[PDB]
């Protein structure tokens, strides 16, 4: 019944930031923190990289992690990859049939020599930048038999990298935690009322309070409709998508959707463009 | 600087014994003294004496009246506020002077000591987080001006 | 009588506003219906102990909570002993958790550092082991705190005990009969009885003993939160209202109460605008009073509109309406309240100008409404509210700023009168070269601008960077200058908290140590032995006492961890100028990092006193006038406009182009690097760069930077 | 003691941290450890923990080895907080003396700076004992500041051991005198050095009005020491951090160090001006054996100077037999030559003999208290006064002999004269308190002085303005700026132009302060014997509480006699007068062991 | 253009304001009790609270300690401390205060008084010297001209056989341990904290009330006096010890009235 709206919301994102990284980054060892510290310095710039996506509807990460892998096993995985190159390197070692051509100078042995001296340990995650001769795709525009290199190719087809395991922990743990601050402090945000009235209207008593709503006021007027988050027109779907006797007017301006930094979405007007059939101009 | 100005200016009302703080304070751009002026303040010892007296009964307004009667008697006494209208680009400095005054005397009213004051200017001088209040007016709108 | 719409936004404007006037215009004012604010720091301190268990004790936290008297006065911290605490927390690394329980308890992994048990246990190892020791438990003692000062240390271990055992005291829930003496503990323990907060005490005590008469009046059996207990105690703190001086002889200052219209001569109606008046109070939507509406039910907006009725009809002479009509901020419209635009729609349809007798109906109406509509100015000096005429103004202090007859603020460049000494040493021409504004401001005038130190920061560092790092850097520098064991160091550096924790740290530590053992393979190659030698030289009638340290036979040998910058050149040639001057033939080498070499190779005495005579000229100029010699924007210009093929400087106005860019590059840098120009001794001459001023600089600079880069190899 | 019973919570917390899941006697030795640091002990003998402790054979039965650590040494050294000397422990036992890390390192580094770099610097002595005749007029028998300047010059380290009124810095001018008329070509830059800032600017006056007495030449003159800085100004130490600018790696540039009232040089500042000497300086050391402890934890001047009484060498006697071409007494037997020969002992005052009963009330102060009753008894010697303290009348009586004592101060104000004779009428007269608060202290007297002076129409004073006429004020910090030091006395008046503070420069002048510019002001009419040390007061008054307290002992009597040149007055009981002279305020430290060897 | 200020030709207001009285200036033992202000209040809502008919009840001073959170160790010597107070009479003929009842007693009376004149302290103070007794000493208080309304909360008003009476609580008194409190040490209290203004104006007030409710009203008929009661001076074997009694001399109430009035 009585809540207290914060201004600013930084603070306890950047304390839900630390905590993450306290809880994730500390216990790793040296080969892993290695590779964390190559893809971030500290929490601050993971936080200012996903600090675009930690506020408003949190999106759908395209083909995520599993919920069981974890740092270390990611980690496991890519020192296996690298190890089987470098065991079908080690194997077909001492041996040269390509044809020899113009742009193909006779150095490449000498490369052949930084990949002899490449393979010592598997404690580094970078690789030489001397397999990007050793490509089939690469020596044909410049007769590779071997899959050895077909083995080189599908190595660097992928960037071997753990930041979005990384990425994809922090999207999952800091907003819970910011969640689970605000609700033990007792405060509430700007995109949390939209939040809690989309997971209000998500239950199924809540379909019934929308009729509430349709009692409270059976007509809507929506200006500035291009300044529309996702979470927004999910709520006018719910409560006013085909009901009689309540009307809904969408006034707005595709033309003028320039506020996408801030959580706006021209995809939801183009879907709320494909939901109803009037148009006026 | 001008908010770095205010609070010398504070610190050199709330301690004028020590004449370091009250002698920054006295030197800064608000206040538009020549560096022949400093120097004929730091070599008579009578007139920084009127000084240090002056600043004591400002500090005596300020534990008595609050923080804008104080400011305005500084601004009266030392004519501070003509001179930087007479100054040119001195318009835009004044408004945040008078912003930075208001902010003060609308925070001192919700704390009791007047230490605590000077410890939240310097706070928020170190915060340089953008709410709706602290945000800079437009100086001035009778006068004409290329809208960017 | 003057009665606004919410008391608390417009009360401190009014008090600003009625305190300023001077004895001649002051009208004695009393201000009622206020919330009664009686102790802050004794209620909000008696709140944030209530939330203990909850806070994460947090370093600012219990600063702020040592900032009270009572609190400090109960373990017998001074405000002296509050200043060294302050200092203390900051260096000892102090950023959060009481204890490592307490970082156990928020699910986050024990590092064993950065909390208020491994300060405590630096604090107490400092008052007995030297900091040149070493670590003993992986704690590097804290060499500050050594005498009887650290007793005030066993205070401040005094106090966060006692937050560790009440933390372990208010979490478990209780039932209402167990929070009786639980206040009143916390009172007589955290709290010393005083003369002036022996009220708050006895408030505090009033109102949860009354909470807790009002829970077991209904025999209240299960248990009882605290949180549940603190926000009730808070909301009941806060519910005090005063209206004492309601009516005492004073202009009365109150908010607009309903069933109260006392009849006044002069009424006066603040904040009047849309949405803060009417006050809008929206129904519980489960009240079944407001379903069904009968003749008895009270809402707040038609007490409200009876309440604008009611000053309406009680006023008997005059009446005032003021609203905000223009914003402030971005000078938007804000319309006023409904009651005032029927009211003034009510004058403009019923009354009409003797002037327009028969014109029309709406434009009367409108003539009406603009006559009684008095747009005032949006600063106190502007001239309009000073014209003579129907309104004027009675601010007989803003009275010559409006009038424009003031003289402007003069230069701060001054022809001032300057001897020069027998004796100037050599450190004096350092600071001065090292910067010669600052030189000039805190030396000649004595006027040095002291910045208030950095706040504690609320985590436990995880990058370096800034001032830490450099150090990091010079001490690992002068480690490995001597070929030391860099892993004592590393543990040394990481025992005191200011390295990352775990792997982290050990990351740092390999990158930095070997960036500075590539420092150091270019610095002890040509590294010999050297001692400090004395410096006692006669030039232009002026003696120059100093000393040099590490002068080896070589020459001249430093090395900093730092990049190329011409303020260390400045310093290089000119211990290289003093060096010279009194034997020494040799080099003068100076190792940066990136590769940055500062190089001068050996003179003759006479160019060396005829340099070191210009810079002593120059020394006797910068006290008289400021001299405006920048080192990085001006050497950036020179080292752009200079030719060291044909010692001669280019003029063409390519090169008269790329100066003036990497003079505006050095100047004012990018969003990342602070530039020369962000500096609080160069905005007090002069507030934006003007191109005068900048061939002022360039010349300056073309007159002394040039035998820096004139003999650089 | 009784204080030592109530234990600090800073030794608690330390037993608690540093001991931890370890024994219980090693928290005990701990906390005592910690609270000996707080009064002030340097070390901790193990003889104390093992006797006067009830828990003694409790920690027995707490521990189980298998020699089952009946020894003391064993038991502290099975834990990790005690060490002998190599591991970094917090805890040090090395001479069965249990101290602290940095007590132990500051009293090896004042172990060695003590009895190995003190050499001897041969120079010639034809020169220096015609030298000594010229300067020092009387030859006819034996001169103790002729023997100390000689001893002096002689070796690099020396230590004068003088009291008040006795010519020391007299000794210090011949000295000087005789240290550049020695060393003609050699150029010397001479160093002055002071705990506090008044006894720098005392010095400073006093080596300017003593050393243009002496003739001299142009390079003579330009050879005089310039000023007199504070220890922790000529060291280089910062408000924020400890770090030094002459630390360890660049020694001050100096020929000579005189470093004037040694008694209030503590331990840690003793440890960082030895550090920061190189290694030709030559560093003579002043203030008396007797005299005050230091401010901090230690007790350098009165351990050093306590083997002063055993006497020279036989080498030593002939050596200054030839140098002073007198008789020298030599001392029996030989334990520390080094340290004995450094030494010296003043004896002759020359401000006051034996026919006044200062001088023999000070010697008596030392000995028993029988002899202190038999030197204020017989006869009184015109000079020394008691009155008892007993109750209400003898308080009553008290203040009019304070207003008898204030007489021509109160004569001078009424008057409406210049201020310098205020002043200086102000300070010849001059009450010692040795608490603060309470009846029987600072602002309780300061309050009944100033009752007094609103009852009797002697000063008129308003209550709400807090500047009345002829208020006397001091400052409690510094300000270079403004020209005062700490224990500087103002008195404000009104001269005409509004009511200022006249301060008494020792240059001679009288500077006006506004009550605005003052960034220190306490009352005092009665100042505490540890805050007027330094200054010098021709009618002093001693006020001792009828509560026991461990602040009134034998030095503090001491200094409270030494502190009057003519006239002293005693307030105080009989048997508090007889417990102070025998409890003498001893710290146990490990000099004692490490100049025996 | 040239432009001037306009500036205020008089003064804004005179001094109205509506002020009081201080605006215008063994080992349990009521002499060891903590002397201060809350438990001044303390004592006073006590005597406020309790009925003066019904006999004392120890559970009840227990609870009412328990509310005001003071010593429970205190309580059987409070409550025949209240006793012994209660049963000592405070009149000239020997009236108690268990005789009072309830109809008789009014508690906590609040008045306010008007005056229109300018009221001038050296005007006031030689009307005061030249009837009371007790200003032989006291060197008059300094304060402005108050022109406007008094407030004032008299402890308790009580009417006993025909006949009207004033009594007030003074509770502080921490200078006193022994017997000494007698009508001297009193009335040298009464001068120095100067509660002779408090109670002058008590008595105005109580004419007044008396005046403007009775008709056919007499001053010298129904006042009788007005009695201090000072807590801890009140002793069981001295009656006269910790009461004072005093009666004005019925012509001071007249001349203050035409002064007050106009």
């Amino acid at each position: 019944f009585e809540q207290q709206l914060i201004e600013d919301e930084s603070l306890l994102r950047y304390q839900a930031c630390a905590d993450f990284w306290r809880r994730h980054c500390y216990p790793l060892p040296r080969e892993i923190a290695q590779v964390v510290f190559e893809t971030w310095k500290g929490p601050q710039a993971l936080l200012r990289d996903i600090n675009r996506y930690l506020q408003g509807e949190a999106p759908v990460i395209k083909a995520p992690p599993p919920d069981d892998e974890t740092l270390a096993s990611r980690h496991a995985q890519i020192v296996a990859r690298i190890d089987t190159v470098k065991q079908q390197w080690r194997d077909a070692v001492g041996e040269l049939d390509a044809l020899i051509e113009s742009s193909g100078i006779d150095r490449r042995k000498f490369n052949r020599s930084n990949q002899a001296k490449w393979i010592d340990k598997i404690s580094a995650w970078a690789e030489e930048e001397t397999n990007s001769y050793q490509l089939p795709e690469s020596l044909e525009k410049f007769t590779p038999r071997h899959p050895l290199f077909e083995a080189i190719d599908q190595l660097l087809a992928e960037p071997l990298s753990i930041r979005d395991l990384v990425i994809t922990r922090a999207l999952a743990e800091i907003r819970e935690t910011v969640a689970r601050e605000k609700r033990r402090r007792g405060e509430l945000g700007f995109d949390d009322m939209l939040s809690r009235l989309d997971s209000a209207l998500r239950s199924e008593s809540g379909e019934v309070l929308a009729a509430a709503i349709r009692t409270r006021f059976p007509v809507a007027m929506i200006d500035e409709f291009q300044d529309t988050d996702p979470q927004q027109y999910r709520i006018f779907r719910r409560i006013w998508h085909h009901q009689p006797e309540t009307a809904l007017l969408l006034i707005g301006d595709p033309k003028q959707a320039i506020y996408a930094f801030r959580g706006a979405d021209i995809f939801t007007y183009m879907k709320a463009r494909s939901e109803v059939h009037a148009h006026y101009t | 600087l001008e908010a770095q100005e205010m609070l010398w200016l504070l610190q050199a009302v709330m301690t004028p014994e020590r004449e370091n703080t009250l002698r920054s304070a006295l030197a800064t751009s608000m206040m538009g003294l020549n560096a022949l002026d400093i120097e004929t303040l730091n070599n008579d010892e009578h007139a920084w004496d009127v000084v240090v007296e002056e600043f004591d009964g400002y500090r005596q307004i300020w534990r008595k009246r609050g923080v804008m009667p104080m400011l305005r008697a500084l601004m009266s006494a030392r004519n501070i506020a003509e001179n930087l209208l007479a100054t040119a680009g001195g318009e835009r400095r004044l408004t945040d002077i008078l912003h930075i005054s208001e902010l003060l005397q609308e925070a001192g009213t919700q704390l009791e000591s007047e230490h605590a004051l000077v410890r939240w200017l310097s706070q928020h001088i170190l915060e340089p987080d953008s709410n709706a209040s602290s945000q800079q007016m437009r100086l001035e709108s009778d006068k004409h001006l290329v809208q960017i | 009588i003057v009665m606004v719409a919410d008391i608390d936004s417009y009360s401190p404007f009014i008090q600003a506003v009625f305190g300023s006037a001077p004895a001649d215009r002051y009208l004695p004012y009393a201000i009622s219906d206020r919330r009664a604010r009686q102790s802050h720091p004794v209620l909000e301190a008696f709140i944030s102990l209530l939330s203990l268990p909850d806070s994460r004790f947090v370093s600012e936290d219990v600063l702020a909570l040592l900032d009270v008297p009572v609190l400090a006065a109960r373990f017998d911290i001074t405000e002296e002993g509050l200043r060294y605490l302050r200092q203390w927390v900051n260096e000892s690394g102090i950023r959060w958790g009481i204890d490592d329980d307490n970082v156990r308890e928020l699910e986050l992994p024990a590092t064993g550092q950065h909390t208020w048990r491994f300060g405590l246990t630096r604090m107490l190892l400092g008052y007995a082991m030297e900091s040149a020791q070493g670590e003993w438990q992986s704690v590097l003692p804290y060499d500050e705190s050594s005498g009887l000062i650290a007793e005030l240390v066993g205070h401040l271990a005094s106090l966060l005990m006692q937050l560790n055992i009440w933390r372990r005291g208010l979490a478990q829930e209780r039932p209402l009969e167990e929070w009786l003496p639980v206040c009143r503990d916390m009172l007589n323990a955290f709290f010393l009885p005083d003369a002036e907060t022996e009220a708050a005490m006895t408030l505090i005590e009033q109102q949860w003993q009354a909470i807790i008469a009002e829970g077991l009046g209904a025999q209240y059996g299960d248990a009882v939160p605290l949180s549940l207990l603190r926000d009730e105690l808070a909301q009941r703190l806060d519910q005090e209202r005063i209206s004492q001086r309601f009516l005492a002889g004073p202009v009365n200052i109150c908010t607009l109460m309903p069933m109260r219209s006392i009849p006044f001569k002069v009424v006066c109606l603040l904040g009047m605008n849309d949405g803060v008046y009417p006050r809008q109070l929206a129904p519980l939507g489960f009240d079944l009073m407001s379903q069904k509406p009968k003749r008895g039910d009270r809402s707040r907006r038609d007490d409200d509109r009876y309440l604008f009725l009611e000053a309406l009809i009680s006023a008997q002479q005059k009446l005032y309406i003021s609203y905000i009509g223009r914003s402030i901020q971005d000078n938007s419209e804000r319309f006023p309240s409904v009651l005032v635009q029927e009211l003034i729609d009510y004058i403009g349809q019923s009354h009409y100008l003797p002037g327009d007798e028969a014109l029309n109906c709406d434009e009367s109406e409108a003539r009406v409404k603009a006559h009684l509509t008095c747009l005032h100015t949006r600063m106190p000096f502007d001239p309009q509210n000073y014209q003579p005429g129907e309104r004027q103004s009675y601010a007989r202090e803003w009275l010559p700023a409006a009038s424009q007859a003031g003289k402007a603020h003069s230069e701060f460049v001054q022809p001032l009168p300057f001897t020069l000494p027998e004796t100037v040493p050599l450190e004096t021409l350092q600071r001065f070269w090292a910067h010669p504004v600052r030189a000039f401001f805190q030396m000649r005038l004595q006027v040095n601008f002291r910045t208030e130190d950095s706040e504690i920061p609320d985590t436990e560092p995880f990058i370096l960077e800034g001032l830490s790092r450099y150090q990091i850097n010079q001490q690992l520098l002068n480690a490995l200058v001597e070929q030391d064991d860099a892993e004592r160091l590393f543990r040394r550096f990481r025992a005191a908290g200011d390295l990352p924790y775990g792997a982290f740290g050990e990351i740092f530590w390999e990158t930095q140590c070997q960036e500075m053992q590539q420092l150091a393979d270019r610095v002890i190659a040509c590294r010999q032995p050297g001692q400090s030698m004395e410096i006692d030289l006669a030039c232009n009638g002026v003696q120059i006492t100093g000393w040099l340290p590490q002068v080896q036979p070589d020459g001249l040998l430093r090395w900093r961890p730092s990049l190329l910058s011409v303020a260390q050149g400045m310093q290089l040639w000119l211990e290289h100028l003093v060096y010279c001057a009194s034997g020494g033939n040799g080099e003068s080498r100076l190792f940066l990092r990136k590769d940055g070499e500062w190089r001068f190779p050996p003179l003759a005495a006479e160019q060396a006193l005829h340099y070191l005579s210009q810079l002593i000229e120059g020394y006797r100029e910068g006290m008289s006038a400021p001299l405006l010699v920048l080192p990085e924007s001006g050497g950036a210009w020179l080292k752009t406009c200079y030719d060291a093929q044909n010692d001669a400087m280019l003029d063409d106005d390519s090169t008269l182009q790329k100066a003036r860019t990497k003079f505006l590059q050095a100047y004012e840098g990018n969003m990342m690097v602070r530039g020369e120009g962000d500096d609080i001794w160069y905005q007090r001459l002069w507030r934006q760069l003007t191109p005068e001023t900048m061939e002022a600089i360039v010349e300056q600079s073309q007159r002394f930077l040039l035998p820096l880069f004139r003999f650089n190899q | 003691a009784v204080e030592h019973k109530q234990l600090r919570p800073l030794d608690v917390q330390f037993a608690l941290t540093v001991a931890g899941d370890e024994h219980p006697a090693v928290t005990l030795a701990a906390a005592l450890l910690s609270h000996d640091a707080g009064e002030g002990h340097v070390c901790l003998p193990l003889s104390r923990l093992e006797n006067n402790e009830a828990s003694h054979p409790l920690l027995a039965t707490c521990v189980s080895e298998i020699g089952e650590l009946q020894n003391w040494e064993e038991c502290l050294l099975a834990s990790q907080a005690v060490s002998r000397g190599d591991e970094p422990t917090p805890m040090i036992l090395c001479g069965d003396r249990l101290y602290l890390n940095r007590m132990w390192c500051n009293e090896r580094t004042v172990a060695r700076f003590f009895n190995e770099v003190n050499h001897a610097i041969e120079v010639d002595e034809a020169l220096l004992a015609q030298t000594l005749d010229k300067l020092f007029p009387v030859s006819d028998e034996i001169n103790w500041q002729k023997v100390a300047a000689a001893v002096a010059l002689t070796r690099r380290i020396s230590v004068i051991s003088g009291g008040p009124g006795t010519g020391k810095t007299t000794t210090v001018a011949k000295l000087l005198a005789a240290l550049i008329q020695m060393a003609d070509g050699e150029r010397c830059r001479i160093r002055l050095a002071a705990p506090t800032g008044k006894a720098a600017a005392r010095l400073t006056e006093s080596l300017g009005k003593a050393l243009r007495q002496l003739p001299l030449t142009d390079e003579q003159k330009k050879r005089i020491p310039e000023d007199a800085s504070t220890l922790h100004r000529l060291l280089g130490a910062q408000p924020g951090s400890q770090r030094l600018r002459h630390h360890a790696g660049n020694p001050l540039h100096l020929d000579v160090l005189v470093v004037d009232e040694a008694s209030m040089i503590d331990l840690p500042m003793m440890s960082r001006l030895i550090d920061a000497l190189p290694d030709h300086a030559r560093v003579i050391f002043l203030g008396d054996r007797d005299q005050l402890a230091s401010v901090e934890a230690g007790a350098v001047l009165g351990d050093i100077c306590a083997y002063a009484n055993a006497g020279f060498t036989a080498e030593r006697a002939r050596q200054l037999s030839r140098l002073t071409g007198t008789h020298v007494p030599a001392g029996t037997g030989t334990e520390a030559a080094s340290l004995r020969d450094s030494l010296c002992l003043l004896q002759k005052s020359y401000r006051f003999g034996s026919d006044s009963g200062i001088g023999q009330l000070a010697a008596a102060i030392n000995r028993g208290d029988k002899t202190a009753v038999k030197t204020v008894f017989q006869q009184d010697f015109t000079d020394i006064e008691k009155r008892l303290l007993q109750s209400g009348e003898d308080y009553i009586a008290m203040l009019e002999e304070a207003l008898a004592g204030y007489g021509r101060y109160l004569d001078l104000l009424q008057a409406r004269a210049e201020p310098d004779l205020i002043i200086q009428a102000f300070n010849e007269y001059q009450l010692l308190c040795a608490l603060r608060e309470g009846p029987f202290g600072v602002a309780g007297l300061n309050e009944r002085i100033e009752q007094f002076m609103q009852q009797k129409r002697k000063i008129h004073r308003h209550p709400h303005s807090r500047w009345y006429e002829g208020r006397p004020v001091m400052i409690a910090r510094n300000d270079s700026a403004l020209g005062l030091f700490n224990g500087d006395i103002g008195i404000a008046l009104d001269r005409g132009q509004g009511t200022r503070v006249w301060f008494a420069m020792p240059d001679g002048n009288i500077k006006s302060v506004q009550p605005s510019r003052l960034p220190e002001h306490e009352t005092t009419w009665a100042m505490t014997v540890h805050k007027s040390q330094g200054s010098e007061f021709d009618h002093a008054a001693l006020i001792l509480p009828s509560q026991r307290t461990p602040v009134v002992t034998r030095e503090l009597v001491y200094t409270a006699v030494t502190r009057a040149r003519r006239r002293l007055s005693l307030y105080a009981d009989e048997r508090i007068l007889s417990a102070a002279i025998a409890t003498r305020t001893e710290r146990r430290s490990g000099l004692a062991a490490l100049f025996s060897s | 253009a040239e432009l001037n200020a306009k500036t205020l030709q008089r003064l804004p207001g005179d001094n109205w304001r509506v002020t009081s009285y201080s605006g215008l200036q063994p080992t349990l033992t009521p002499h060891q009790f903590p002397r201060g202000a809350s438990p001044g209040t303390f004592l006073h809502s006590l005597f406020e609270d309790l009925d003066f008919t019904q006999p004392v009840d120890p559970n009840w001073v227990r609870e009412k300690l328990e509310l005001g959170g003071f010593e429970s160790q205190w309580e059987p010597v409070l409550t025949e401390w209240i006793t012994a107070v209660l049963q000592a009479p405070l009149n000239e003929t020997g009236v108690s205060l268990s005789q009072l009842s309830a109809r008789n007693k009014q508690v906590e009376m609040e008045f306010y008084l008007p005056i229109s004149e300018p009221l001038i302290a050296s005007q006031l103070d030689t009307l005061i010297r030249q009837f009371d007794p007790l200003s032989a000493g006291c060197p008059p208080l300094e304060f402005m001209q108050v022109r406007g309304m008094l407030k004032g909360f008299i402890d308790l008003v009580f009417r006993h056989e025909g006949r009207y009476y004033l009594l007030a609580y003074k509770s502080n008194w921490l200078g006193e341990d022994s017997s000494a409190y007698t009508q001297q040490a009193m009335a040298a209290a009464m001068q120095a904290h100067r509660y002779d203004l408090q109670y002058q104006l008590y008595t105005l007030a109580l004419h007044r009330y008396l005046r403007h409710r009775i008709a056919d009203y007499d001053y010298e008929h129904h006042f009788g006096g007005v009695i201090y009661l000072f807590l801890r001076g009140v002793d069981k074997e001295h009656p006269q010890q910790g009461i004072y009694t005093t009666r004005p001399n019925a012509g001071l109430i007249a001349l203050m009235d035409e002064m007050f009035a106009g």
